[PDB]
């Protein structure tokens, strides 16, 4: 029942040094080899390196010695340090225990999200996606916020069928944007009120935007 | 041989060398360039060394080597710093010879004139039981000494039958410092000393040694007119190390057709055992010897399985095993030699670690036995790696161990061949490193 | 340095069917140090196979690995519902490198997208920017392309899209594409159109509005 838990800063500014820790529970560092991996959003897995209680380390050669791994058996922890972080270092970082006398990894942590950006914390603007001409689609455009995540739902829990909340995209400005849409009977557009309830906890923002058919 | 000490380290070492003994075509000579005459007496013997042959001195008046410092070279003189360096090999002193010769201090290398009544000025390397002693003595009779007290665990000790590299630096303004294999191992302040007027001869010979059976070996004896710093010492030590010839546990060249006990470097307290002919090998705890009164203990040697290295293609060549040689590995068991190898599709662990077998004999089953003896890591250690190949020149891995269980046998460290080691060759400790221990007159178990 | 190429990029299957995933290395892996991992969305990878053909502890017997040299195969004898995920091969012979992954997704009947276009809101045009949104709703298969046209001039570099996960009930995808302009650029033209091409559409479907 060995469990690994990553911990780090969620956000790091460019050119700073990123520091992450993995804490081993229900077990110890012992004589296992311990590895770090990362996975940039939408981009698949990359091995970073391993560390061992003896102090021995080894690294993915293509990472150009930017990473340093280390271990502290007394705290049953091992750690990662990454110098001069760039936006290309945004990723989920995973710690893992290598399998005995293999270089595969069979016990993994849940990962820790690391975002590296110079953007300041900013609440979203919420713009209506108004319905028009027997099913209609309407929605909310939640634009220009930082950092992730926002949460979106409709009509204070009463509307879940037909809702699609899309993954956010990062804009060239460095701020995120996403849309939430719902399809409904076109006959309900005259009588049913539709309100998208948006939450952005980083900035303590709540928005409840009524989405109304546009007149002419 | 003076120098600008802002120079490149290699240049510093080369041009500060006042004296440097080398053995070429069985003749001891000075290759420093200052051409000090060296006289080898009849019973000065030559033995295998770290590079070529070494000086071997036994306890009688004819076993000596004398260096007449060429006309006039000065390296001590007055307050001139100097360093001496040499490879040294001292047999493990038996418990018998310890408690009867523990107090007999005898020199092995010295620039002090030896008179029957007294010694007089100079420096000397001497041994006193399991102590290595460096003495400076000035013309007014003052003395300074480093006394290196060797550790009690003789498997890992420096005065216990392995070639070790000694370096002693003398800063007349501060301390004398003793290094072994580049590591600081002893020190004494020498500030009070006055003028050192040594003899014009340096004498390599056992002097005042009461034990008739005592001997030592010495190689690359060398003198610098500078107190070397740790970086220079480290470069000097590693300048002697090379992978060309593989080494046995004592530091001597590895040889074909010679019986070796195998010990894993990572579990040095273990021996290799055989489950059964045609079956696998595993590790067990070796027995030990302890004598607190004499300040010694060690795991006993020469227990466990004996191995023999043969050339894979007999090829007629000498008997030295060179790194990269293709070999066959045999176990000596019940007066017979049994091939070590891996049968095609033989038992293996789930990670593909291949379980080695001894004397496997199934007719019609290919047995992969081609090995490459190589030095892939840890140049300062007298260890070797063995790489096993199949019939198509594909690597089955380095010989190592896998902790596991076969059948209902106890859980064991089982000898395997594994490719895992190749991603890990810079790690501090690995189970693919082996010592090859031949029986030797310089080590008998008590 | 060893690269691995996985094929196919996407595998569309039903529960109960056999899944064969391929991995090809840029050099022979004579050690057979080839492993396979499973990753579901939002979770850490899970070791399935190592040494090319050994099952990891606890892995169901429907997972098997085979192959040698440069070509390696993961087989799932009969897909179960929990097996729809991304699969990565990993060589650990020379350092450690991964393939780019194969997605196993649920096959269903072709379903054309419903297409909606949304002109920018008035509250946004006050901000100085304009966002036009195109929604492609509940389609299968996942492959669909959106082209933005502003006065029939096809746009480049000013739009982003994202896609939902396959729906757990009807197994379709939805897609949202946002065309972003400056307010000044937006009032330069009149026709804004969203052209979608999808296997369920005999002819590309266009939705458009005239600014005003």
């Amino acid at each position: 029942q060995v469990q690994l838990q990553e911990s780090g800063p969620g956000l790091v500014k460019p050119s700073e040094t990123l520091s992450l820790r993995c804490t081993v529970s229900g077990g110890s560092i012992s004589s296992y080899y311990w590895s770090w991996f990362r996975q940039p959003p939408g981009k698949g897995l990359e091995w970073i390196g391993y560390v061992h209680y003896s102090g021995s380390t080894n690294y993915n050669p293509s990472l150009k010695s930017r990473f340093t791994l280390s271990v502290d058996t007394s705290k049953s922890q091992f750690s990662l340090r990454l110098r001069s972080v760039t936006a290309a270092d945004t990723a989920i970082y995973y710690c893992a225990r290598d399998k005995y006398q293999t270089d595969v990894s069979d016990i993994w942590g849940q990962g820790t999200v690391v975002t590296v950006s110079s953007a300041s914390t900013k609440g979203p603007s919420v713009f209506p996606l108004a319905p028009s001409s027997g099913t209609a689609a309407l929605g909310c455009l939640v634009k220009d916020y930082f950092p992730e995540p926002v949460t979106v739902s409709w009509n204070s829990g009463a509307l879940t069928s037909g809702v699609h909340t899309f993954p956010a995209v990062l804009q060239s400005s460095g701020l995120y944007s996403l849309s939430s849409v719902v399809t409904v009977p076109s006959s309900s557009l005259g009588t049913q009120t539709y309100i998208c309830n948006v939450n952005h906890k980083p900035s303590n923002t709540k928005v409840d935007k009524r989405v109304e058919p546009k007149s002419c | 041989c003076w120098v600008d000490n802002e120079e490149d380290i290699d240049v510093i070492l080369k041009k500060s060398t006042i004296l440097n003994l080398d053995i070429n075509n069985d003749i001891i000579s000075d290759i420093s360039g200052f051409n000090s005459s060296v006289i080898t007496y009849p019973d000065a013997q030559l033995v295998p060394g770290i590079n070529g042959k070494a000086i071997h001195l036994v306890n009688n008046e004819s076993s000596e080597v004398i260096v007449h410092k060429a006309m006039d070279i000065e390296y001590n003189d007055m307050f001139n710093n100097f360093t001496v360096s040499f490879w040294l090999r001292v047999p493990k002193v038996s418990a018998s010879h310890l408690e009867q010769y523990d107090t007999n201090e005898y020199s092995i290398i010295s620039s002090m004139k030896k008179y029957s009544l007294s010694i007089g000025s100079g420096w000397s390397v001497s041994l006193k039981g399991n102590n290595l002693i460096w003495t400076l003595k000035d013309s007014a009779g003052e003395v300074r000494q480093i006394t290196f007290r060797d550790l009690s665990d003789k498997f890992n000790a420096y005065l216990a039958n392995k070639w070790v590299f000694i370096t002693i630096t003398n800063d007349r303004l501060s301390s004398a410092n003793l290094y072994i294999n580049g590591v600081l191992m002893g020190s004494a302040e020498i500030t009070g000393l006055g003028a050192i007027r040594e003899d014009n001869n340096i004498t390599l010979k056992l002097d005042r040694c009461n034990n008739n059976n005592q001997y030592v070996s010495i190689d690359k004896f060398r003198i610098f007119c500078k107190a070397l710093n740790p970086k220079e010492i480290e470069k000097l030590y590693t300048s002697y190390l090379s992978i060309t010839f593989l080494r046995d546990f004592w530091g001597n060249p590895l040889r074909y057709d010679t019986e070796y006990y195998l010990i894993p470097v990572a579990y040095s307290s273990k021996d290799v055992q055989l489950k059964n002919i045609t079956d696998y090998m595993y590790l067990t705890n070796a027995p030990s010897y302890t004598n607190g009164k004499l300040n010694i203990y060690y795991r006993r040697l020469y227990s466990g399985l004996k191995f023999i290295i043969k050339r894979y293609t007999p090829n007629n060549i000498d008997s030295f095993v060179r790194s990269g040689d293709f070999i066959k590995l045999y176990v000596s068991y019940n007066n017979n030699e049994h091939i070590v190898g891996y049968p095609k599709d033989g038992n293996a662990f789930n990670n593909l670690d291949r379980i080695l077998r001894v004397g496997y004999n199934a007719p019609g089953i290919p047995l992969y036995k081609k090995m490459e003896a190589v030095k892939l890591r840890d140049l300062k250690t007298y260890s070797v790696q063995l790489k096993l190949y199949d019939d198509k020149d594909a690597s089955l891995g380095l010989v190592g161990t896998h902790n596991g269980q076969i059948g209902n046998d106890p859980n064991r460290d089982i000898l395997i061949a594994s490719n895992w080691y190749f991603n890990h060759l810079k790690d501090k400790t690995l189970t693919c490193d082996w010592y090859f221990v031949p029986t030797d007159e310089g080590w008998t178990n008590d | 340095d060893i690269q691995m190429t996985q094929s196919p990029g996407t595998l569309s299957l039903s529960p109960g069917e056999r899944a064969t995933l391929s991995c090809r290395a840029s050099q022979s892996i004579t050690s057979s140090f080839l492993a396979w991992y499973q990753q579901k969305p939002g979770q850490a990878p899970r070791l399935l196979i190592y040494g090319a053909s050994s099952r990891a502890t606890g892995i169901p017997d429907r997972f098997s690995g085979s192959g040698s040299g440069t070509d390696f195969i993961l087989t799932i004898s009969r897909l179960e519902p929990e097996d729809f995920a991304v699969y990565y091969c990993q060589q650990y012979d020379t350092s450690r490198t991964f393939g780019q992954g194969t997605t196993v997704e649920i096959k269903r009947t072709v379903a054309a997208p419903s297409v909606f276009i949304f002109p920018p809101s008035d509250e946004q045009l006050k901000s100085g920017t304009a966002s036009v949104v195109c929604l492609l709703n509940n389609f299968y298969p996942r492959e669909a392309k959106v082209q933005w046209k502003v006065d029939n001039a096809l746009q480049s570099g000013n739009s982003q899209e994202s896609v939902t996960e396959q729906d757990s009930k009807d197994s379709t995808y939805s897609l949202s594409s946002t065309l972003t302009l400056s307010k000044a650029d937006y009032e330069k033209h009149k026709v804004y159109a969203c052209e979608v091409t999808h296997q369920g559409l005999s002819s590309p479907v266009t939705k458009s509005f005239n600014r005003g």
